[PDB]
């Protein structure tokens, strides 16, 4: 069985000194019932 | 630069650009750029970094799809091109060389040399009755 515990995200980028890039992640629905 | 003599370079971290540079060193000092007697003879002296030849080299390494193993760890500067102009006549005589797969022993950490040399040279004409023949 597998069951998800934490996620985190990384972005090859390049950001200005002090931009605070603005982006947002969301889930639809998951398998299982969870 | 690959120049074989620095430049400043520095992050401003407060903009998004940050980034300046100031090529202070225009050429390598300390080489005896020309040659002279008051007779007549005089001349200009010229002078590359073997960075830029490797630079060069890669150029065409990578357009023929090949792999860099020209294994030479230091921006060693060299001897490129002379002019010897007659005072006299107004004439000269312009010599220019290249080389090739600049060469070091990773174990002693020394020079091995090139792999290949090239000379070219014309004279320079105060005459188009001389078309040179390179």
């Amino acid at each position: 069985q597998r069951r998800i515990k934490s996620v985190s995200v990384s972005l090859p980028m390049l950001v200005g000194p002090y931009e605070d890039v603005c982006a947002q992640l969301t889930q639809t629905s998951s398998s299982y019932s969870t | 630069q690959g120049l074989g003599i620095a430049s400043l370079v520095m992050t401003v971290p407060h903009m998004s650009p940050t980034h300046w540079r100031c090529d202070l060193a225009l050429n390598k000092p300390w080489l005896l750029n020309v040659m002279n007697n008051n007779r007549g003879a005089e001349t200009c002296l010229f002078y590359r970094s073997s960075a830029q030849f490797w630079l060069d080299e890669k150029q065409l390494v990578e357009a023929a799809g090949q792999q860099p193993e020209c294994h030479l760890p230091f921006p060693m500067h060299l001897h490129w091109r002379s002019e010897i102009f007659d005072e006299i006549t107004g004439n000269r005589l312009t010599q220019e060389q290249e080389y090739a797969h600049g060469s070091w022993d990773g174990q002693e950490r020394e020079f091995r040399g090139f792999g290949r040399l090239i000379q070219r040279d014309t004279d320079g004409f105060a005459q188009v009755d001389i078309p040179t023949h390179p």
